[PDB]
């Protein structure tokens, strides 16, 4: 069957620049089926580009597919606001199949994160359950990494995490990374840490309690 | 020239739906149309094609579980979905190929969710602190979606995030809600986060402090 | 253990409709399923065959306009019929099949109508006589089935005659319903047929003499 | 594809006698796929063999299957009254098909039948169309021929018949025909005659009535 890569994950500049997607097949490929879509968060895709190279009526002027064979190029002239969403591609053979996604990003100055770490409530201490939340306020880039650390042992696969869309004043990203344990298990250590590890820290910050300290 | 879809709800695994695609604009029995899902964050995923002249097509992650129908006068395409599983919950669209010329029509498309949850309640922990600091409001163990989180009733609203939901290990979902002040304005401010969760018929304002 | 069909009305030439089929002793989705008409006053004919394993097959008079299909979760199958023509007008049932030990199962069916007719009301015209003596009523001219012709208002019935209605050429129904009496009670007994046609809310009753 | 014949198409028996139901296959034919089905006026049809000379249960000694190759037969070793319905049987491929269908009747004396013609109604001649009426009451066999006599014109093409279900008392059937004229080529003519012939009568017998006479 026919498989579509899209590079690369996430595609990172700013208004005004020139935008470069790659689509990927896995075997030659004709060129009359392979049309671009535009998807805003929260609606339907647009038809941008069919065939390899043909605007759809109403795409303007700043939207051209290209290529053939195995690599096709969607590119963006001069990038505006509205420009920024997923882009995916398409190529049908005996039935569509579509890529995995590209995603569009506003690159900013590099601003460290906003680093907080909280205890369980004393309510859900008495459900049997303890959630330790770790906040990472407006960071850029999104790329960063969470640390649990408790009582100087890695904590590994009990903890999730979410993140924002980015923020549409300061274009910077949030995030959430929750620690789940036993009330039991709780109560058998003292010092939860949370170590996080950005491209605007200098060190990795940790901030830190300890267990029952007011 | 619109394609408007029905039918999406909460299905026990196990158990069937029937998606509706209403249309106007193109008429459905002439052309090409597509059923395609998105799980939530995930991508495009493409699931049945039918012909002009009936001929059908289907991915293989559904075969045999879903059946794709229309019906001329009513202008309406069906997706007939059986055995449903836990993976086929998405947001469900309906379009209009045009093969070479590409999907040129779309619909915003139904939501469904497929969990043999339950409804519970979302229980709301605070987030309480002890330059800036930050506080906020944990919304856990409710569904299926959503909840709407407001602070201080609507009035404040700079600095606050709202993070999307994860589904935690027992089906179940969680999100944060934060906000970051002046680490002053702790003893003067009074901080109530609102939380609503209309399928549970729960509603709640704790104060955090 | 039934088989109950629902869904049959009148449909326009051109039109579609779509036949339920709500199962109880049997679960459609792991038996072969069928469906087979009838059209008035002739004999059975196949219709949709449906596997357990989801392969469909139909008669070559309907394929490209019918659509079979089932709900497990329900546990009902259906048949949507798309370009319904004027010979389509018949009874259709829904059955499983064992293909080796045949069909053990049927339901009572439900009745399609397709013409390009409307739902007038009937004309009642009387038949007079001049050893038993013959009179009669006319019941001519209406869409759809059925008329209720009865004598007397149920009094008389030794005797009575209502005949199948005959679909002329204008597309519309006519039937006669007579009685034979003795030729001498012609001037000692009055005769008065009583018509009612539902569907149009007409209500005759028309003296014979 | 496989094409049934039944024969005949109508059989006519008294109850107590042996009834036996032919089926025709158009070609060389499993025994192992062929049914038999009773309906009843107004009701669904009821398995009664299946394969090829197996009683579906709640089905009677009296009924029994046979045959094999291109023809079977159907067997009903002593009729009873509920016995008296039509009779499909079944073959299958890739997909079922049926037969045409037989008609198992009662067979009663020769009764003859008693014939009447109506005139259009006055009331009718105000709408501009002409149904001219000819009744045939209580008669055995279901055999019979209506003529129409136009001035001694034989009419062709502008009538309608249709017969009533065998009496449940007497065992005897009844047919209406109707002849639709316009009140313009009603007009044209005078004598109306309504000619029947049946196996009760010596000779046809003629009943007809002259236009606008009292």
């Amino acid at each position: 069957e026919i498989v579509l890569t899209q590079s690369p994950g996430t595609l990172s500049l700013s208004p005004g620049e020139r935008a470069t997607l790659s689509c990927r097949a896995s075997q030659s490929v004709s060129s009359s089926y392979l049309a671009w879509y535009q998807q805003k968060p929260g609606q339907a895709p647009r038809l941008l580009i069919y065939g390899a190279s043909s605007r759809a009526t109403g795409i303007p002027d700043r939207f051209s597919g290209s290529g053939s064979g195995t690599d096709f190029t969607l590119t963006i002239s001069r990038l505006e606001p509205e420009d920024f969403a997923v882009y995916y591609c398409q190529q049908y053979g005996s039935s569509p199949t579509f890529g995995q996604g590209t995603k569009l990003e506003i690159k900013r100055t590099v601003a460290a994160p906003s680093v907080f770490i909280f205890p369980p409530s004393d309510e859900q201490l008495k459900s049997g359950t303890a959630s330790v939340v770790c906040l990472l306020n407006n960071f850029y880039p999104r790329e960063a990494k969470v640390q649990w650390k408790v009582d100087n042992a890695l904590q590994s696969g009990n903890s999730q995490e979410s993140v924002t869309e980015q923020d549409s004043k300061d274009s910077t990203y949030s995030l959430s990374s929750t620690l789940t344990l036993s009330k039991a298990d709780y109560e058998k250590h003292k010092v939860y840490a949370c170590e996080v590890t950005h491209q605007g820290l200098s060190s990795p910050v940790t901030k830190s309690f300890n267990r029952g300290e007011c | 020239v619109q394609l408007v879809e029905s039918g999406g709800g909460l299905v026990q695994p196990g158990g069937s739906l029937r998606l509706s695609c209403a249309a106007s604009g193109i008429t459905v029995s002439s052309n090409y149309m597509n059923w395609v899902r998105q799980a939530p964050g995930k991508g495009l995923e493409w699931v049945s094609l039918i012909y002009s002249g009936g001929s059908t097509y289907y991915a293989d992650s559904v075969k045999g579980r879903f059946t794709i129908s229309r019906d001329n006068s009513k202008n309406t395409l069906y997706l007939q979905m059986n055995s449903l599983r836990a993976e086929d919950t998405a947001v469900y669209h309906c379009a209009r190929d045009l093969v070479v010329y590409g999907m040129d029509v779309w619909g915003q498309g139904t939501t469904v969710t497929v969990s043999s949850a339950s409804t519970k309640g979302p229980s709301v922990f605070p987030l309480a602190p002890s330059g800036t600091a930050a506080l906020g409001c944990l919304v856990k163990d409710y569904f299926p979606e959503p909840v709407t989180v407001s602070w201080n009733s609507g009035a404040l609203t700079s600095g606050v995030h709202t993070f999307p939901a994860v589904l935690q290990s027992s089906g179940l979902y969680s999100l944060s809600s934060v906000v970051t002040v002046p680490s002053s304005s702790l003893g003067t401010q009074t901080y109530i986060c609102n939380v609503n969760h209309k399928p549970s018929n729960t509603k709640v304002d704790k104060k955090v402090e």
